[PDB]
């Protein structure tokens, strides 16, 4: 055996810790999330596991769809130099065309034999994995600062007399047993001799606090373009009460859809609908309020 | 298996890459060569 | 649970433990 | 928050000194009034004074020899079930300083 | 031969080919379209285009 | 090895590289986004990519988008003195059109053959690669003051006695575990004898910091007409809630739209509709709320 | 409830056909499984 | 979790697999057992 | 925060100059009262004196020499298991313009 613990400011370890575990658990929280925003009219009519698309393309990868045997298989892809051939690595095994592949942006329309790239960002200047760790050390220390207003804040009823045996009686009998109307010696021993440590500098600080975690939560999530923009149109709060400059969010959400448009230049050539739209849903309400047909009673009850 | 996959650290918040290929050349000691110089 | 310290007693051993603290007598 | 006493203290280090009060010589001596230690204590005999000027007060004392015994007695029976606060005995030497 | 489940999650999946891609090539071509200087007994010297290479 | 760190105003080293750092991505990101605003009835039928024009436009050269084999390729293209022949510098390989050129502006309204060049701004004064370094450093040092804010908003409870083992169990074993009525000696012993270091002169200053972000983030925005605009003509805030004076906000966003008008002068010579709408969309909720057709739901879900 | 039990603790479950009516099972770069 | 994810390490070119489970094996004394030996 | 004590320095100081507290001359002296350093520096006799007097006090004397001893002995007696403030010894030279 070993042991000899520190002294009860342990906790000034603790405090730290949950500073630090809180930065660690949302940065890679917020990056295992962030490459499923996307979800393009899921799987309308075409083999992608869009899951592992959304993936490949965070990690800034040039995937290529194209055809296998006429199914869309996802490849990976990695002034204007045309691409023709199969020169790229390939991932799947035998699917492999085989035979005349292209890049079907500009040669035409929608005539060229399919193999487009997709990228994440059009123009790519700085990975957002570093605007994720811009912001999650300045949430992590408003997180320890919430976390160390909290654990202060708590209050004890302070009896203050001459020791051994006199006003223990008192608290006994009379306080914690809730008694109303309890005697005592004229020797001043309630003049303000119990007094109250109290923190009332500490609770105001506490609501103004959680409103700056709030908004940086806010501006983090504006710059990602994780948004709840659509709601706030049709809510009418839409400028200076989500203060969060709606020109700015519907600018950064725009620049990762026009990111994914060559799947509609794949989309134009096989003849079907694929448009990258932004998923905001959650369902069991939404999708009864959006129906109220009689057989969407029979699917949810 | 030319490029491996990749490598996020998120500790630095970077992406490493590596290329592998298995190269490999020889001379057949059995056909006709000469060679002109000042040796 | 009722944390009680049903024994209260006597004891018969002797201290002088030329130490700064419980921790310097420890080491 | 608990530590140790003074009185334990004295009661201590004097029964370390061949003292008891239960069955002294071979009677059984827990009724009589002059040998169980509060008595010692409360009438402060030469041998408390003894044990505190050696213990608490190690090289310190007064100007007189009257008044000396009367201050070293009004501060070991104000004190004697009341505390200790630098957690070691031989280490409140913050007494000696305040003394 | 045997088969268990031959795929597992990589490297047992990997003894095969594993995704050839990107293989190393002479799409500008060396020895003949460049290092070439069997350039014609033309008139004059027209032009050379300047292009910026973004990509 | 080597090995000796500063102190632990190492934090006034990494305060100024917050700022330095958000500056830099600041700038970078906002010039990643700024060449996709307008995107004009994207790809109707005309071959362009343009995510490849829009990056070409803001570095100001001036592109030149005519016929290659009747289906509009992009080409470069660097009083009136007519312009007629291929003497500009061409992007493609051998779609070159090889024959009789010109620039479809004056000519005649619908009828020259097509090579018409597309200027970023019509009249040009400043770049405003140069307005995006005007404000951003104002921007950052703004940041800085949030951020040096919000860093030193962190609150301790002071005890105060004298030192070894008098008050130590009096926190340990009666504020941090929780407890009430904690009993202590006459001695003043929290006559206010422990204190809080408290910064409610630092709390106040926070919410207006984020306003004055927030304002000149939207004062940079609607300088380069990236604007929330048109959800508030239909919001009713019009004017002095979102503090921007519509009518100049509404002025920067039009010169770039008017900049891109010879895609109309090309749209009327081959009977096509090119409009360059300014575009504000952002998905799956604005496309569900305009619809609500049956085939939508089977689209999305 | 069976089924999303064992899924909070991160077992990968397996639905498929046993006689054509979709009985539970466990299942524990792309390489297939068959 | 039966199967960890693997560590692909390009540098090297070397996957690394992990494998944990689990377990608790112990008895009941709530039941009837018996014993026999030479002892 | 955590630097070099006082009651540290004197007693490594003193166990410099030959001195022990276990096996001084061959019997186990760890009880006896008159060998362990807090003893010696409670009692404060001639030698803690002296090591004060030449690693603390470097180049200071009071005006007489049984006040001096008083002052002395009623510093380095209220500041053993204290701290140390400028981080070094023969560094807090504050000490002796404080004198």
């Amino acid at each position: 055996r070993g042991l000899n613990v520190e002294l009860s400011k342990e906790i000034s370890k603790r405090v730290v810790e949950h500073r630090n575990r809180f930065k660690r658990l949302m940065f890679n929280r917020y990056l295992e999330f962030l490459p499923l925003l996307i979800n393009y009219t899921n799987r309308d009519t075409v083999g992608i596991d869009f899951i592992q698309l959304e993936s490949a393309l965070r990690q800034n990868i040039n995937v290529v769809v194209g055809e296998a045997r006429n199914k869309q298989i996802m490849i990976l892809g990695y002034q204007k130099r045309l691409t023709k051939e199969d020169i790229y690595f390939i991932v799947p095994d035998y699917l492999i065309p085989d035979d005349c592949l292209q890049i079907h942006k500009l040669y035409d329309n929608c005539m060229s034999g399919n193999f487009v790239v997709m990228q994440n960002k059009p123009i790519q200047y700085n990975s957002d994995i570093e605007i994720i760790e811009h912001y999650t050390d300045e949430l992590a220390e408003v997180a320890l600062s919430r976390f160390s207003l909290i654990m202060q804040a708590k209050f004890s009823k302070i009896f203050k007399s001459e020791i051994n045996d006199e006003s223990i009686n008192q608290l006994v009998s009379e306080i914690y047993n809730g008694a109303p109307f309890v005697k005592m010696s004229p020797m001043f021993n309630a003049d303000d001799d119990i007094i109250d440590l109290t923190s009332n500098s500490v609770i105001p600080a506490l609501t103004e606090m959680k409103r700056e975690y709030q908004n940086k939560i806010s501006e983090l999530s504006n710059y990602l373009g994780i948004n709840s923009l659509a709601v706030d149109k049709e809510s009418g709060v839409s400028d200076e009460e989500a203060k969060s400059n709606r020109g700015f969010t519907t600018s950064n959400s725009n620049i990762y859809l026009k990111g994914r448009e060559p799947i509609t230049f794949l989309s134009k050539r096989y003849g079907l609908d694929i448009k990258p739209y932004y998923d905001d849903e959650t369902t069991s309400k939404i999708s009864m309020v959006d129906t109220l047909k009689d057989e969407s009673s029979d699917i949810n009850g | 298996g030319m490029l491996k996959p990749p490598f996020h650290n998120p500790e630095f918040d970077e992406v490493t890459h590596w290329i592998h290929y298995y190269s490999f050349k020889a001379i057949s000691p059995f056909f006709n060569k000469i060679l002109i110089t000042d040796q | 649970t009722r944390e009680r310290y049903t024994p209260f007693y006597d004891d018969r051993a002797d201290y002088n433990t030329n130490s700064k603290s419980y921790y310097d007598y420890i080491s | 928050r608990y530590t140790m006493t003074l009185y334990d203290f004295i009661k201590s280090e004097l029964i370390k000194k061949g003292f008891n009060e239960f069955v002294n010589d071979n009677k059984l001596t827990f009724y009589d009034d002059e040998f169980q230690f509060m008595q010692k204590m409360l009438k402060f005999d030469k041998d408390v004074l003894a044990i505190v000027n050696e213990k608490v007060f190690k090289g310190f004392s007064l100007k007189d020899e009257l008044s000396d015994l009367l201050f070293k007695k009004s501060f070991t029976i104000h004190f004697l079930d009341r505390e200790i606060n630098r957690q070691t005995v031989e280490a409140f030497g913050m007494q000696v300083i305040t003394v | 031969m045997y088969e268990g489940n031959n795929m597992r999650s990589m490297m047992g999946t990997s003894y095969e080919d594993s995704r050839l891609n990107k293989r190393t090539e002479l799409n500008e071509n060396m020895s003949i379209d460049t290092n070439k200087s069997e350039d014609s007994y033309g008139v004059q010297i027209h032009s050379l285009s300047k292009q910026s290479f973004t990509g």
